[PDB]
């Protein structure tokens, strides 16, 4: 259960970040049940979004596998919960850790990007009709991301 | 792949590898100006690409150099045994010497 | 005031600044202690991506606050 | 050629240049594992020959590299101001910036090029430094305190 | 045990030994700490050049005695 | 400009004296050093106190210090003029070396004379062919010239 992972685990278990919860499964030490909170001044205020994070055999030399297991109206996140994020989408660094990944996911919620989209339909509405797209983001937050 | 061992006093951040998170085995430094294990950074240039992991700056097989200065310094840090009831302390350098003649 | 910053590796640096310091300055003072150029830094605080022009007081950062450093949002 | 400056705590020998015996200015490490100031070692290659001064190994202009990790830790070392009454500490990095506005520093005059403490260069307009520009009391004309004697020709203010 | 050695530059280091150690392996402990290979070291004590064959107790070295290290390229 | 190197070295020589080596700068010239080294233990020269004179050229430390014995000494590597045949001072000097390391080597040289690389040829010849006589004269020269001064 390689050393890099173990140290990194107990490092973020002792230094938990505001509104990010990440715990390994009792069974598999590489599978992390994650919840990130809707950030300050975001469309997703008061929201609690679950995530399935997993460390591949390659790690840390390759990026982790990450999905949103809660539905969220967001131009960089598709209907399957797959995520368009620089870190684990493409150019990755083995310096990076779970901590930094999860922060960057949080940072994605703070800055939705229609100009670098995955959900092509959402980003279209997000660019031309910001107001409504934000209201729908809030509505999806309220329907899916509370009391779960 | 870095020096996995109980340091005492515990390993300071300057001798820790950003990639593996352990004592810098055969440490190498970038011209960018940071440190990695020879093995670890060389794997980062194999797979993650020709970049420094900590800056997204240019980095090639060629311009890595060995921070031999750092490497001693590291081997001069005192460490404990890793077999069960040992509790002997020593300079890291002779950990392998002692674990040949160790108790448990 | 002294404020905490967590670099990529996870270890914690502490920096002396005042609330009328720009983020620009914080990244410059991070560069001096870690060699990461200002371009290549992204500071996150309370889940908010901090911008260069604006100040610590514009995001109401206080004494003993922990900034988190990551790498540049180069979307792809 | 290195950093000549009072460190407190005093400089640990690991950052000491074995040639000039100071804090490593633009520090460079050798392949044999040696720390020098770029300038110093490059003279040691010029005049003493192509070798590391400490272990007698072979060395050249090319194969030395800058120890950027060591240089930054160097500039983070706390040091004291080098003007007289300073009594203040800072990181080596901002010694230059502090010497601009040292409370106890000495600054030559814009007007009299007599050196003057920074505290008193503020007070060196009102109390005349010898080329300071007086305003005539009871006639209102600008002249340099050097040339008073000749302005006493011109207080015959018509109407 | 725990002897002192003054390198070329002035640094004073400490080396754990036992009296029945050779000068050879002392010169090895210098190399590990200071990078200078044994061939280029010359060890002095009370004005005598210490020879590679003999032991520390053969020169009456003791607790806390300071050896002095200098350089070679001799016979010139 | 009294280069920091020299200064830093000077106040360490006074503060951390090497056993049986005294070195002080002249009251006039900071680069000129009145030195006294002791005749080392079990040597020909034991009981001796030898004056030397060491001078730092303006090149220093990029060139070696120039040192000579002022005291008369029967030794194959020291001539009548007090110049010393010791490598440090000849070629392949190193700017890492310091005054301490020079003087320590001169002390060492007294313990370990070298007839094979001579300067006083008459003395070295004596030293090779008839060592016991040369060594006994060495103790006498020590005795006559290197005590009570
Ligand atoms: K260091
Ligand atoms: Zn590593
Ligand atoms: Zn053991
Ligand atoms: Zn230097
Ligand atoms: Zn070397
Ligand atoms: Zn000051
Ligand atoms: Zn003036
Ligand atoms: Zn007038």
């Amino acid at each position: 259960l390689p050393r890099r992972i173990i140290k990194e685990t107990q490092r973020l278990l002792a230094e938990p970040v505001p509104g990010i919860k990440a715990e390994p499964d009792e069974s598999n030490a590489r599978y992390f049940h994650v919840v990130i909170a809707g950030p300050q001044d975001s469309p997703f205020e008061g929201g609690t979004f679950k995530l399935e994070l997993f460390l591949p055999e390659e790690y840390p030399m390759a990026a982790p596998k990450v999905r949103f297991m809660t539905k969220i109206y967001h131009p960089n996140v598709d209907k399957l919960g797959r995520i368009k994020l620089d870190i684990l989408t493409d150019q990755w660094s083995p310096a990076l850790q779970i901590r930094t990944v999860l922060l960057s996911i949080q940072a994605l919620l703070s800055a939705p990007n229609p100009d670098d989209p995955l959900a092509n339909d959402v980003a279209e509405q997000w660019k031309t009709n910001e107001a409504q797209a934000i209201e729908t983001a809030r509505a999806w937050t309220r329907l899916y991301a509370m009391n779960n | 792949q870095g020096y996995d061992v109980e340091f005492d006093p515990p390993l300071e951040s300057k001798y820790e590898c950003p990639i593996c998170l352990m004592g810098l085995r055969s440490a190498v430094q970038t011209p960018c100006g940071h440190r990695f294990c020879d093995s670890c950074i060389r794997k980062s240039i194999r797979d993650t690409g020709q970049k420094c992991p900590v800056d997204n700056e240019v980095l090639l097989e060629e311009q890595l150099f060995p921070d031999n200065f750092a490497k001693r310094e590291i081997l001069s840090l005192t460490v404990k045994c890793s077999n069960f009831g040992c509790s002997e302390k020593m300079e890291l350098r002779q950990l392998e010497k002692h674990l040949s003649q160790c108790r448990f | 005031m002294q404020i905490f910053v967590k670099t990529l590796t996870g270890k914690t640096i502490t920096l002396e600044v005042e609330p009328s310091d720009t983020i620009e300055n914080v990244k410059a003072k991070i560069q001096d202690k870690e060699g990461i150029p200002p371009d290549q830094q992204r500071l996150i605080f309370a889940g908010k991506q901090l911008e260069d022009g604006r100040t610590l007081s514009d995001y109401n950062i206080q004494k003993e606050s922990t900034l988190h450093l990551v790498l540049r949002l180069r979307g792809g």
